RNA sequence: GGAAGGGCACCACCAGGAGUGGAGCCUGCGGCUUAAUUUGACGGGGAAACUCACCAGGUCCAGACACAAUAAGGAUUGACAGAUUGAGAGCUCUUUCUUGAUUUUGUGGGUGGUGGUGCAUGGCCGUUCUUAGUUGGUGGAGUGAUUUGUCUGCUUAAUUGCGAUAACGAACGAGACCUUAACCUACUAAAUAGUGGUGCUAGCAUUUGCUGGUUAUCCACUUCUUAGAGGGACUAUCGGUUUCAAGCCGAUGGAAGUUUGAGGCAAUAACAGGUCUGUGAUGCCCUUAGACGUUCUGGGCCGCACGCGCGCUACACUGACGGAGCCAGCGAGUCUAACCUUGGCCGAGAGGUCUUGGUAAUCUUGUGAAACUCCGUCGUGCUGGGGAUAGAGCAUUGUAAU
């Protein structure tokens, strides 16, 4: 297994390098003698292109660059959703941190505030349930700009429910995400 | 890879007039097209002087050396357009024997789709040589 | 002599990375030297 | 037991007293004989540049003495890396 | 409207200081001359080669594809050595020979657009109006055009505010945002900085001391060097001035009291401002015997009745010469090279030799700079001021120093 420093030097060529490519993330694991980096993606048409696109160019770049001749090292990729973009991963971070003792407040802020830094035109969560109380209360959290009506719904947002189990009862959360229309693509 | 490009020049025209078909492949393969393509990549506006052309136009002159160590792994390594119009003008103006024009053709016709490979295939076009019939097909 | 992209007017000679002022106030926020007072 | 001197330089001076004082805890969390930040001048490089005009740079320099072995020294110089 | 009134400035004047234009010379422009004195209005345009963009020449290499001939017993393309070859390099044919249609010649739409200027599109380095009072939303009253807002007054550096008042809101302005300066024996902290004490050690008078050598002999500290945290200044306070309002001025305390001083930063309203070696059956002179590309030599860019200008050095005795003392700071320094150099010997010096230290708060370095201080020579005499011009040689860098 490599280290973080290589992992972290990787993070620093590619948010400089593939700043308008969606670079979401880095997955990585070594096997004897090939470090295997999948570059996790926003999205992976930019990554892939027309007819095979930035993968190729980042390897070549790598071994013009970092002296690497072809053989040592192997760069891979996977088609995965944007995790701000994506209420799936947001919705498993919202269970996880009303998991680990975080009130709905603060960590409505925190999903709310990852989405909004990761690039999504608006979300909204909706938190329904018990909370210390007998009675069952719901909560928004809106913000940015997000539609409700037609075939847009089934084009730009994203919808996930997760029933999340506490000591007391259950909770039903509802990740709702507007991703850009600019970046549809 | 730190020749000028009169040396380059000088180098090729050695290495393509004395060195054979294969040899001249392993030249034009290791030490022209890593330098072509440090040339060209490592500048901001992309392009390339006048030598490394001139280089490229006398390495012609063994079209089985040409086109099996300059032009076949340069479209699967990433042509641009300045090394399209520069190597079409190349393949334009020497005069090449029509079975390796036809192998050529063979190849660029196969490739993954680019602006630079119909920059090609349209001066492979402009010969008109007798072409063999697999090469017609291919068309 | 400029090495870079021939732009031989305002060579900033010193130190040999000899860009132009033209193009060395492209470039003066990739190395460092900015304005302060 | 190897005494290596690391001479840590930085353009600004937060990141650079956060290394150093990461340095400083860590090597005092599990008992390392060490000499201090020392902390050098401020280099201040600047250019003249065409009235006429002046660019500048600051340049922060600490240096600090450490004394322990081969997988310490490794460990510390690799996390450190910033 | 050629009315008057304020700023508010040493690219304006008064108090002056240094001066230029006066002499010689360096250097930029103009003019003349040429074969060229390349070319702009400092062009990073410092300078024999290069850079060179200009001359005297000598040269390579052109031109794609199509298409009529030409064929391996030979079209020809290359490895050659000799005859060469003028100043150099090329060039041609006699062999030793590879030859192998890459043919060769002459053409036809144009490959070549590394021949390009125009049409659009997108857009950009220096930017700059670095918007310091204006805009529009309406109101109303007036056929249109127009009034008000945008004013009697008062006030501020400002259309900044107060106030009266066809008035009522908002924006960019402007203030404002950023970055700097100075005082911190109160922090927090040191062999790439220093100070003192203290060990070992050198000289001198000795009565205790002075001068030091000692990149570990140890300690303390940051008083000085240094990295920050903060702090402080916000016109603090007093008194004139001001509708006694936002504010100005004199004085005190203060490190800092003129906005403590400078510069970058937007929004809105001008830039054909300068290209991109850009794309588009774009328009269009040729498509090439043109050098546009390459070279290779030798002269230029410096030439001189003169004009426009900036500088250096003088016309001396508040000075020149001969000694002595020897005071800083900003920088800057070598790798896959010859940088900065300490020291020691040689040479009148220029310089040379031999090394050594430093990739740097470490060595150069304490850069022992110059002006300055003191003492002697000079004695107002184009003088012992001046150093222009010219001769002779000797050394250094550079292929080449005329």
């Amino acid at each position: 297994v490599a280290d973080g420093v290589f992992y972290a030097e990787l993070n620093e060529f590619f948010t400089r390098e593939l700043a308008e490519e969606g670079y979401s993330g880095v997955e990585v694991r070594v096997t004897p003698t090939k470090t295997e980096v999948i570059i996790r993606a926003t999205r992976t048409q930019d990554v892939l292109g027309e007819n095979g696109r930035r993968i190729n160019e980042l390897t070549l770049l790598v071994q013009k660059r970092f002296k690497y001749a072809p053989g040592t090292i192997v760069l891979y990729a996977e088609r995965v959703q944007d995790r701000g973009l994506s209420a799936v991963a947001q919705a498993e971070s919202m269970k996880f941190k009303l998991l680990n003792g975080l009130a709905i407040r603060r960590a409505a802020y925190g999903v709310v505030r990852y989405v909004m830094e990761s690039g999504a035109k608006g979300c909204e969560v909706v938190v329904s349930g018990k909370l210390r109380a007998a009675r069952a209360k719901a909560m928004k959290f809106a913000d940015g700009f997000l539609i409700h009506s037609g075939q847009p719904v089934n084009d730009f947002i994203d919808t996930a429910t997760r029933h999340v189990l506490m000591r007391q009862g259950v909770l039903g959360i509802k990740v709702k995400i507007m991703r850009d229309p600019a970046k549809s693509r | 890879e730190e020749w000028s490009p009169h040396v380059v020049y000088e180098a090729t025209k050695l290495f393509v007039s004395n060195l054979t078909a294969k040899e001249s492949q392993k030249f034009i393969n290791l030490i022209l097209l890593e330098r072509f393509r440090d040339n060209i990549e490592t500048s901001e506006d992309h392009s390339l002087n006048y030598h490394i052309y001139r280089a490229v136009k006398k390495s012609l002159y063994k079209p089985s050396a040409f086109f099996k160590g300059f032009l076949f792994p340069l479209v699967e390594t990433g042509c641009n357009v300045r090394e399209a119009t520069i190597a079409g003008s190349v393949l334009a103006k020497v005069s090449v024997p029509a079975l390796h024009s036809s192998a050529a053709l063979s190849y660029l016709l196969r490739l993954p789709f680019s602006p630079p490979t119909t920059v090609f295939i349209k001066i492979l076009l402009d010969k008109k040589y007798a072409l063999p019939y697999q090469t017609v097909d291919d068309c | 002599q400029c090495r870079v992209c021939s732009s031989h007017t305002g060579l900033i000679r010193k130190y040999g990375l000899n860009i132009c002022r033209q193009c060395f106030r492209e470039k003066a926020n990739d190395i460092g030297f900015n304005k302060f007072r | 037991i190897i005494k290596i001197r690391i001479t840590l330089t930085s353009t600004k001076v937060k990141q650079l007293e956060n290394v150093s004082s990461n340095i400083v805890k860590n090597a005092e969390q599990h008992n390392l004989v060490k000499k201090g930040p020392v902390r050098l001048p401020t280099k201040v490089l600047k250019i003249s540049t065409r009235t006429w005009e002046t660019y500048e740079m600051r340049i922060h320099k600490r240096y600090i003495d450490l004394e322990a072995p081969v997988q310490i020294v490794k460990r510390i110089t690799q996390i450190t890396i910033e």
